[PDB]
């Protein structure tokens, strides 16, 4: 198996196996016509993506289009430990994957963020107010 | 071109206190006109980042209309006429086709058929099927020369084989063509320059003369007096060359004749029912193939010079009753193309669920086109692979262009650059030996015209180095497309060249302001070109000229506009 | 006697297939034996244009201007202006190079010349032309005079010359409105019955060239150049006339549908033909139009009856009498079809009396034209269609219900049929044959006892009438042409086969 070449946004040349790089559908459509560039992606982010793809190279995720019907199904512990980073790195993971068209990582990351959303304290949600300043006081009345 | 940015939820309290409409684009297009800026802004959210490009979204929405009335209609599908100077067809092309049927000889035609059987199969197989049986018909033509009485059916077979001869002459590489034919009596007859070789332009001349002699035989058939399937077959053979772009209203008239000839049969369903002749079932399957190829070559001649839509009940939103053999999946691509490009001359926005379904069908078709194996020596299967992958590339490009314009999703522009590089790669990979003529299909002219026009238009306003290198790539590619696009290719050059000059007019003159909308000569020239071509396609003047003796008789900003229109006129894209 | 209503419902279907489709709109062909015209009528149209002279053409135009107004006003209005074009014709005769627009004008005036040759009565027609070079060229019998058939021959050759000039124009490459003008000149004669599918092809060219202009509304505006208003009113004329000539050619060989002083008469004609469409949209469908629809059609028919009775005429203005004739004949024909559908679907009291009444009205309208200076009034194809419908339903109702008034009426129809003018030619003969066939179809209903199954009935006349429909529906499929185009691919029965062996149906087809 000849290996393929990805280029990050920072100019780094990554080299990886074909059968794990074909997890990203952009690379699949690109090589079914080897260097492919991936801009807007920090090099650590692309390395995290290639690590996550090499971990699940023989996994099985449901399905193709029964997705939001079969989801929700809870996420495995290795991926949640993998995505236990600060939030700017997380949004960079999600945007880079949405460029790379990897849907199961996208669903896993969105489940993490939605877990952060669905679950906030009541004291958080009492902030940031509506383009009516005067009517806000009538809302702030009670 | 209305200014905009940062859509600002509520209507502002200034515009509500005075009871006018509130353009919410921050702060207003109205408060900025008066000079009341501190009132509308300084309530909440004092976050400013003056990007100085607030003229961009309505400009990008204007690109929709400019693509629709320049790149589509006004370059390919437009032809002005002069009824008082076009000469009458007094010879009726009798001398012309007399000579250009005394030219072609027998073994030459057999070598043409050999090349056709070898290398062109994915064109005519959807129409007629086997070609070698058709050799017999060729035999019959060469059996029936010196006779003085001919059947209607025989001249129909002759018209079909001359259309296939025209497809051969169009798609042949110049070395084999120089092996087979000779040159010298063509310059003895026509009267062009006596050193014009086959790369010089005689290929296009001989191709158009063969298509004209095919139509001459169809005229000897009295083809409007006998509806038969061979008119439809000869048209679908001729509808892969540039004959849909030489005489476009003649093509529209012949296509209407073919629509009538198909609808004569009153066939609605194509699946063979349980209680029929096997001959009837074979006939209805062949009819299904010809109907889908007809719907394709009917959609690719839309516009205002052809009103009769065939297009009966065909969609792919949330056709299915068919076998995905080759022609149904060739149709589904163009159905998705129609479902995207119905929004050019509209004024509404397609929702999210539509484009998401289009993205999912795009993935399915990518999967089940790349999921086919073949033989490497099978040249025809490679060429079918080229056509299917080029079409799916073009549809992906238009999809993310519409994403970019209507909603500007995450990193849309670089995706457009990505698929543009893919299209460039698919032509440059075919620049090598033995696969040269693969760049002679009309869909590459369509896709290259769309790409170079959007990249020049986006070059004029917003600059990045990747976009500039991409434009250099496109210019390098357009410099070496094959010469059989001929004069059409030259006019595409002119259009891009005009846009290059329109960059300089963005530079040497400052953008003005009026508080609400902007003003610049480039906007007026841009919206002067669409007005000139929409004048050129209102047929009321020919109507008044035809009904009888009713003869119709009707700052330095303006100086700059009229100087640029005096030097670089739009009306040189016509002929 | 319960067999009557289902037999009446069978009459609708038999009328739709045999009378309309079969006798007029069906032409079989042999693509293997039909000679492809390598000459392309060059010798033929060359001779029929070297024959015609100049002052003869002016006399043709004089008869056209005086006595033909209510046909060409719907398309081209004034014709004296067109005199100038005629001059240009003889001014551009012996030239060596030509144009496109001049050839379109020549095609229009040749179509008008075809109409002039067609509606000319035999006296002046003999006064103009000779007969001798016609038999020097064609070589038929010298005694063949103009009433013998040379009128129809010269009419069809001038129609052929007009289509020859339209094919010199390359008319599929220069779509102008004069194609529509030449076609709506030619579509008033019986040229849509010589070559029906060629006429369908030309009509589809006309629909294409019309929708090439993109004009929906024809109402003029204050803020327009009045040249545009003149053009939009002219286009409104040509649109409604072309929709009428659409409805005259429905069926299975044309599947591309379209839907002050004298303009009110044009609106009158269109509303007549639209009510005709509203009636005859029930032939081949199995639907029964209800009573409310028939009552509304009757009330509107009374209103248009009053409006046509509110018209006027003048005995020297022969065009006014011809216009009155056409309008009254149309209103009578639609009235007859209304009460025929009354009789068949519902059988109201004195439905039959109204059928007999309007039948006598139609007979009087045709017979009263037999005076001098009123012959050519009969040469319009709507009376041919109407006579066919009337005499077929009279014979069909004669066979199964017998009455002395109806029998005298059928004798009147049969007496009237043999005195229609010669210009329908062989087509006329075929209608006679149909009537004669129905006469023999009476006799078989006489000498045979009707059987009974307890539920349904049996008689050979039923099987003969059903076999004719199935034979012509077999002749109305192009599947055999498709296969030839793709590649190289009790004594009941005895009586039925004896009658079908003697009186075949294939004589009514071309
Ligand atoms: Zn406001
Ligand atoms: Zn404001």
């Amino acid at each position: 198996t000849s290996n393929v070449v990805l280029v990050s946004g920072e100019g780094e040349r990554f080299t990886v196996d074909k059968k794990i790089a074909e997890r990203s559908l952009l690379l699949k459509n690109y090589l079914n016509d080897i260097v492919m560039p991936v801009p807007n992606v920090r090099s650590s982010v692309l390395q995290k993506v290639i690590e996550w793809a090499e971990h699940h190279r023989d996994s099985n995720f449901p399905d193709e289009d029964d997705d939001d019907s079969r989801k929700s199904a809870p996420v495995d512990s290795w991926d949640r430990e993998f995505l236990k980073v600060d939030q700017e790195m997380l949004y960079e993971i999600i945007l880079a994957a949405n460029y790379l068209n990897i849907k199961p990582l996208l669903d896993a990351g969105c489940k993490v963020v939605a877990e952060m959303i669905r679950g906030r304290s009541p004291e958080e949600i009492r902030r940031t107010f509506d383009f009516t300043p005067e009517e806000e006081a009538a809302i702030r009345r009670e | 071109n209305r200014t905009t940015q940062l859509k600002s939820k509520h209507p502002c309290s200034v515009c509500t206190r005075r009871k006018v409409k509130c353009d919410r684009m921050i702060p207003c297009g109205n408060c900025r006109k008066r000079g009341q800026d501190s009132e509308c802004m300084k309530s909440t959210k004092l976050i400013t980042a003056s990007s100085s490009k607030e003229y961009l979204p309505d400009l990008l929405l204007f690109w929709q209309n400019y693509e629709y009335w320049i790149t589509n209609i006004g370059l390919y599908k437009t032809k002005q006429r002069d009824l008082t100077r076009t000469p009458a067809n007094l010879d009726t092309d009798t001398e012309e086709c007399m000579f250009w049927m005394n030219y072609l000889q027998k073994d030459q035609s057999f070598q043409l058929m050999n090349f056709a059987m070898e290398n062109l199969g994915a064109l005519y197989f959807g129409s007629i099927g086997d070609i070698s049986e058709l050799y017999l018909r060729v035999e019959q033509y060469w059996d029936r020369r010196a006779d003085k009485n001919h059947s209607v059916d025989g001249k129909y077979w002759d018209a079909l084989i001359w259309s296939v001869f025209t497809m051969c002459i169009y798609y042949m590489p110049v070395e084999k063509l120089a092996e087979i034919f000779s040159v010298y009596p063509l310059h003895e007859y026509l009267g062009s320059n006596k050193r014009l070789n086959w790369e010089d332009g005689m290929q296009l001349v001989m191709c158009q003369n063969f298509a004209r002699c095919s139509l001459f035989q169809l005229k000897q058939c009295d083809f409007m007096a006998h509806p038969d399937i061979r008119l439809v077959q000869a048209y679908l053979i001729l509808a892969t060359t540039t004959f849909p772009y030489d005489e476009p209203l003649l093509a529209n008239s012949l296509l209407t004749q073919c629509i009538h000839t198909f609808k004569n049969f009153h066939v609605d369903d194509f699946r063979p029912l349980l209680n029929d002749d096997p001959v009837e079932s074979i006939a209805k399957v062949t009819l299904g193939r010809i109907f889908y190829r007809l719907c394709g070559c009917d959609y690719l001649q839309s516009g205002p010079r052809k009103p009769i839509a065939l297009h009966t009940e065909v969609s792919s939103l949330l056709v299915y009753r068919e076998e995905n053999s080759t022609e149904v999946l060739y149709w589904k691509i163009i159905s998705l193309d129609r479902d995207l490009d119905q929004y050019l001359n509209k004024s509404s926005k397609p929702p999210l669920k539509t484009l998401d379904a289009i993205r999912r069908e795009l993935d399915i078709f990518q999967y089940k086109v790349d999921s086919l194996e073949e033989d490497f020596r099978s040249n025809n299967s490679r060429f079918q692979k080229f056509i299917a992958l080029f079409q799916i590339s073009t549809v992906s490009w238009k999809l993310f262009k519409m994403y970019l314009i209507y909603y500007d999703t995450a990193d849309s522009l670089l995706k457009v650059i990505h698929y543009s590089k893919v299209i460039i790669s698919l032509i440059v990979n075919n620049f090598h030996a033995k696969s040269e003529f693969f760049n002679r299909h009309p869909m590459v002219m369509q896709t290259i015209t769309r790409v170079v026009s959007f990249i020049s238009f986006y070059q004029i306003f917003v600059e990045s180095a990747a976009v500039k290198q991409l434009l250099v790539d496109l210019t390098e590619l357009t410099a070496n497309l094959p010469t059989i696009f001929g004069s059409k290719l030259d006019k595409l050059v002119y259009l891009t060249e005009r846009l290059s000059k329109l960059k300089l007019l963005w530079d040497k003159v400052q953008l003005l302001d009026s508080g609400d909308s902007f003003y610049h000569p480039v906007f007026k020239i841009l919206q002067n070109d669409i007005k000139i071509i929409e004048l050129k396609n209102d047929e009321m003047f020919s109507l008044i000229k035809g009904l009888g003796s009713l003869v119709p008789l009707n700052s330095d900003f303006r100086t700059i506009v009229e100087e640029f229109q005096s030097e670089y006129n739009i009306s040189d894209i016509l002929s």
